[PDB]
RNA sequence: AAACUCCAUAUAUAUAAUUUUAAUUAUAUAUAAUUUUAUAUUAUUUAAUAUAAAGAAAGGAAUUAAGACAAAUCAUAAUGAUCCUUAUAAUAUGGGUAAUAGACGUGCUAUAAUAAAAUGAUAAUAAAAUUAUAUAAAAUAUAUUUAAUUAUAUUUAAUUAAUAAUAUAAAACAUUUUAAUUUUUAAUAUAUUUUUUUAUUAUAAAUAUGAAUUAUAAUCUGAAAUUCGAUUAUAUGAAA
RNA sequence: AUAUAUUUUAGUAAUAGAUAAAAAUAUGUACAGUAAAAUUGUAAGGAAAACAAUAAUAACUUUCUC
């Protein structure tokens, strides 16, 4: 069927690929949600204020 | 390509496991007691059954020599070499013997006439054929923490083995035990139920404490622990006899290797020290009558270590180890050895041997058939160099020149 | 001397001259042992016929000169 | 001829369900030549790494700052300068 | 059958001898130098051989120098010979015999393998 | 011996993070254990802000990916790597990636 | 040609204070055989076969004529003729004679069990020959935890020799081992084959043949071992 | 730590992006995008394999900020 160094090959390419390593989706409560937005969204804000800052000197 | 039937060993090998006995004539020949030498003091003599039976277990009828040639192993009663060396046995206050002499002039034989008188005499035969198999490395081997020495659970099995079948239970089993002993279980059945074994003092018995069956690291504990109530006991008397001694001797250094790589010591192990003490006035048996009888082979190496244990040449100091190991001979010096000669046939015991050999029907036509008898007699006795037993068979059966 | 003991073959040469200025050295010697005292120099070994020309290496430093000036031509066969 | 895997039917991915492939990382620790750590993520399993050949020991980053090892070995008893000096007459070239 | 660091084994297979057989690194001495470090008893067999000790063996194995990376030093020292313009480089290169032999007649296994990428 | 719409080989494009760690890398894992490198040549580069240079496959044993087994790894490829810098022109990407701990060793143009 | 000759053989004599001993020897001088005799059986007084009695009585070496082959040699050496004479004569340093496609002889080592390997210190059994341009013993040290073996180093005891050393001859013979071979091993029992037997479980075309080829480290000789020498060790283990 | 039973995993295989000029379904429809050449470079790479880079931001919307 297949040669060792076809099994290593085969074996590498699967260290690369998404074939039955990758978990379920991350889902999130409205709340919860919420949170991250609010999180994410200063976040950017405050690396704006940085850009700027270093920009402006 | 092979078959159950077929011969597929080697000559000496086939000769002593392919059973071409079987094709023989039955011989009522009389039967070897050393109350009854007087009857049959220069005649050949079968041995009892029972002896036959204990010998066989001990491993005392050995591949070269001619056993295949008669019904069983024959041997005849000698006035100067096996009666004399009964006598000295029987009288000596010390009973501790090295069978010396040449090349097949027989000291197996001599060897296995005193194991056989010892069966007669209600007496444990601890034999040691082959040392070899414990000195040479062709078995497993561990290093125990308790006993400060290298211990061999298979050979030491087979040995405990040898021990219970060789000997009666009845006269072992008359011995109670002096302690109490804790072992590890290694019964197919009740592994769970029995993971530990315990005899106690006077309720149990040697019988049981030979049956007992440990893992290999308690093998050697047990062996210790019997050969000690063996020691103990005076009841019974034990006869320790080792065949081909001079292997031990000159095989100073075994051919296993500890943890660095380098050979192990002879006394270092757990069998040969054992054996050491034994020789020694070390572990001395309870008991008279407990003899210890070693036997040299020619088949092993020759060295200056025997002689000079003996009283024959003086202490060459300068002689090197390979050649002379002094720790040895003084070991011996210590447990007073007397060596005993096995002397070379007489005319008459050769006569007496064809004459047998005759009767058996192991001489060939040209020997018989328009031949004298004495003449004959004179020829073999030539042939042999004036009576080397071996030597003689040799010329009779294996000649065909 | 090739054994350890007594070792290395040592031999004269005009060293230092090369060493201050890139003279570089002719040897018909063949058999010197090359040293850490010259590597970087260019030496200029014979090779029966002609000198040939060569800056010692870092490696060489364990070798003989002889050993990188290859006398014999490389053989072949006149397929006739 | 030509040495091949031969492909077996692709799956599909159906669209808004592609998922971005983030790889099993480890932080591992290297410490360079000298004692300075630096953490990196990295696919091998091994929390430490302690490299010998660096950057903060290498002559082209810091300049401010083996037959021939074979030779000095084995020609160390003699120790070979004076010795350039005595075996250097520049007579014959 | 009793697989050891990817080598197989056939039972009854002297494990010191079976040893030096197979893997590169290592010839009689070495083999029974890793039989006393483990301390099996010399004539042991491959079949008697219990997992834990088996590993041992693969565990010493791989502490030992052994096969591609002793190959590797062995064809590094060819390519090193070869870099710097030697005689011994050049008969490598050339596919010739290397130590000071006559080649009139009776080079052959020379030819066959005095390459630079030697073992196989 | 090429053929049209083979397989050879495989690319990848680093941006933000993981271009940064991978520079870093090259700078202090990777260029030091090449025994004989002077630099990257100052005659390389675009014309507008973008430089690159190669390693082969002797350089890739020395990733720390790659250097942590030998064993894995039997053969190993070469590699083409091309920096693409916000730099108006060449010598000024130089500079910044001189400044990232980048040897330049040729005549620049 | 044969014979005389030499070696070897048998016998005798001589010599050797039987510590230069091996008298079971060595070496001078003899004698001895190209053996003799008789009874018969075939072919014609003899000649072959057989038998018998008398004897130690049976080989090898050197010697290879005349002629021939215009056989080989002017590279052992010499000489004729001829050619070179600052070169075809003379000295040094390196290189070459050891190059490698195919081919051809001679050998060596192999392709394993009527055959290979370990071991064998009251050291199983020889002969012939060499040692003042030397032979190198014992013993110590390292490779190597014992020691022996093998190889080097250390240092020269003895003898320039029937006196000492090279040198404990080796096969032999004996025990052990040996893949191919589930024709074995090891766990259990088993037993009047016990260095072994039986039962049931597990043991699944170049090796534990061969030694080419190569890597590294040492050693030896020599002033010098790269082309281009010889050992030892650790790996490598083609072909067959 | 280990034994049995009952399960679970390991068949290890590429696209992860509405992919966009390597090759592959050549007719429908829906959505989206832009090629090529030449030039400057870069490990083997060379005239010729691959990858990178190579026209202009006025005004507008949102975000941060002086
Ligand atoms: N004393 C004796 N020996 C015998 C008799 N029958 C045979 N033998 C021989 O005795 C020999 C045993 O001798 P042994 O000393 O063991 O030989 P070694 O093993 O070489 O020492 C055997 O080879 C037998 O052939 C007998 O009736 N009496
Ligand atoms: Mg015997
Ligand atoms: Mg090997
Ligand atoms: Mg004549
Ligand atoms: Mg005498
Ligand atoms: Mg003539
Ligand atoms: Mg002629
Ligand atoms: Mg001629
Ligand atoms: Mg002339
Ligand atoms: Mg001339
Ligand atoms: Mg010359
Ligand atoms: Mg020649
Ligand atoms: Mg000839
Ligand atoms: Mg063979
Ligand atoms: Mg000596
Ligand atoms: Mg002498
Ligand atoms: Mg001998
Ligand atoms: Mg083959
Ligand atoms: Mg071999």
């Amino acid at each position: 069927s297949l040669s060792p160094l076809a099994q290593r090959v085969v074996t590498q390419l699967s260290v690369m690929s998404a074939s039955r390593k990758q978990p379920k989706l991350l889902k999130l409560a409205r709340e919860d949600l919420i949170k991250h937005q609010t999180i994410e969204k200063c976040w950017s804000i405050y690396q704006q204020q940085q850009r700027e800052r270093r920009n402006l000197q | 390509r092979v078959t159950p039937g077929s011969l597929y060993k080697n000559w000496t090998n086939t000769t002593h496991t392919a059973q071409l006995q079987q094709t023989a004539v039955p011989l009522a020949l009389p039967i070897f007691n050393f109350d009854d030498i007087s009857k049959t003091l220069n005649k050949v003599v079968s041995y009892s059954n029972k002896q036959y039976k204990s010998l066989h277990h001990l491993g005392s009828f050995k591949k070269s020599q001619f056993n295949e040639l008669f019904q069983k192993p024959v041997c005849l009663v000698r006035e100067d070499a096996t009666n004399s060396f009964l006598k000295k046995l029987v009288s000596h206050p010390v009973k501790k013997f090295i069978i010396t002499g040449e090349p097949g002039v027989g000291k197996t034989v001599l060897l296995s006439q005193a194991h056989a008188y010892a069966v007669d005499s209600k007496q444990i035969i601890i034999n040691i054929s082959y040392p070899e198999l414990f000195l040479n490395g062709r078995n497993d081997f561990s290093y125990d923490d308790d006993l400060k020495l290298f211990i061999q659970p298979m050979y030491l099995k087979k040995l405990i083995r040898k021990i219970l079948k060789a000997n009666d239970p009845a006269l072992l089993k008359s011995i109670e035990l002096s302690k109490d002993y804790k072992f590890s279980n290694a019964n197919p059945k009740n592994a769970s139920v029995k993971p530990f074994v315990t005899l106690n003092k006077t309720k149990n018995t040697v019988l049981d404490l030979l049956s007992v069956m440990t893992h290999p690291h308690n093998r050697g504990k047990l062996m210790k622990a019997i050969i000690d109530e063996l020691s103990v006991q005076s009841k019974v008397p034990i006869m320790f006899t080792v065949d081909n001694f001079s292997k031990v001797l000159t095989t100073a250094y075994s051919a296993y290797r500890n943890t660095e790589n380098k050979q192990i010591y002879s006394l270092d192990l757990q069998m040969g020290k054992l054996m050491m003490d034994i020789i020694s006035g070390e572990t001395k048996f309870a008991n008279g009558e407990s003899s210890t009888i070693l036997a040299i082979s020619g088949v092993d190496r020759t060295n200056k270590t025997l002689p000079v244990a003996l009283g024959k040449i003086p202490v060459d100091p300068y002689v090197t180890r390979y050649h002379y190991e002094p720790k040895f001979v003084e070991l011996l010096q210590k447990g007073n050895v007397t060596e005993f000669e096995v002397p070379k046939l007489n005319k008459q015991e050769v006569n007496e041997l064809i004459d047998y050999y005759k009767q058996s029907n192991v001489l060939l036509d040209k020997d018989i058939t328009g031949k004298k008898w004495e003449n004959l007699i004179d020829e073999k006795y030539f042939l042999s160099g004036n009576g080397n037993p071996r030597e003689l068979l040799k010329s009779l059966v294996l000649s065909h020149r | 001397s090739r054994s350890v003991w007594k070792g290395p073959n040592i031999v004269p040469l005009p060293i230092r001259e090369a060493m201050t200025k890139g003279t570089p050295i002719r040897t018909n010697a063949r058999a010197a042992t090359i040293l850490p005292q010259f590597v970087g120099l260019k030496f200029q070994i014979h090779n029966g016929k002609e000198y040939v020309p060569i800056e010692i290496s870092e490696d060489m430093v364990g070798h003989k000169l002889g050993e990188f000036a290859p006398t014999r031509k490389r053989f072949s066969y006149t397929q006739t | 001829t030509r040495i091949t895997l031969p492909r077996r039917p692709a799956k599909k991915i159906q669209l808004g369900k592609s998922r971005p492939a983030i790889y099993h990382q480890f932080n591992v620790k290297m410490e360079l030549s000298d004692g300075s750590v630096v953490i990196r993520r990295s696919q091998y399993p091994k929390g430490e790494i302690r490299l010998i050949q660096d950057q903060r020991n290498n002559p082209l980053w810091n300049p401010s700052r083996g037959s021939l090892d074979r030779f000095n070995k084995r020609y160390s008893s003699l120790f070979s300068t004076v010795e350039l000096s005595e075996e250097n007459k520049k007579k014959t070239q | 059958v009793v697989h050891i660091l990817g080598k197989g084994f056939k039972g009854k297979e002297v494990i010191k001898i079976a040893l030096a057989s197979k893997f590169y690194g290592i010839g009689k001495t070495t083999a029974e130098k890793i039989c006393s470090k483990l301390g099996f008893y010399p004539w042991m067999r491959m079949h008697q051989l219990s997992e834990p000790q088996i590993m041992s063996i693969a565990s010493e194995l791989s502490t030992m120098t052994i096969e591609g990376d002793a190959r590797a030093i062995v064809k590094d020292n060819i390519a090193l010979k070869r870099k710097i313009g030697s005689y011994s480089g050049m008969r490598h290169t050339l596919h010739l015999p290397v130590r000071g032999q006559h080649t009139r007649n009776n080079a052959k296994t020379a030819r066959k393998l005095n390459k630079i990428d030697r073992r196989g | 011996k090429l053929r049209k719409g083979h397989q050879m080989g495989a690319k990848v494009e680093l941006k933000g993070k993981e271009m940064s760690q991978f520079l870093s890398t090259l700078t202090e894992i990777v260029l030091p254990r090449i025994r004989e490198y002077k630099g990257i040549s100052n005659q390389s580069g675009n014309r507008f802000g973008g430089i690159s240079f190669g390693l082969t496959a002797e350089d890739i044993k020395f990733f720390p990916e790659i250097d942590a087994n030998q064993d894995s790894w039997p053969k190993t490829f070469g590699m083409h790597i091309n920096i693409n810098t916000s730099a108006q022109l060449d010598y000024q990407a130089r500079t910044l990636l001189s400044g990232f701990q980048f040897p330049f060793f040729g005549e620049e143009k």
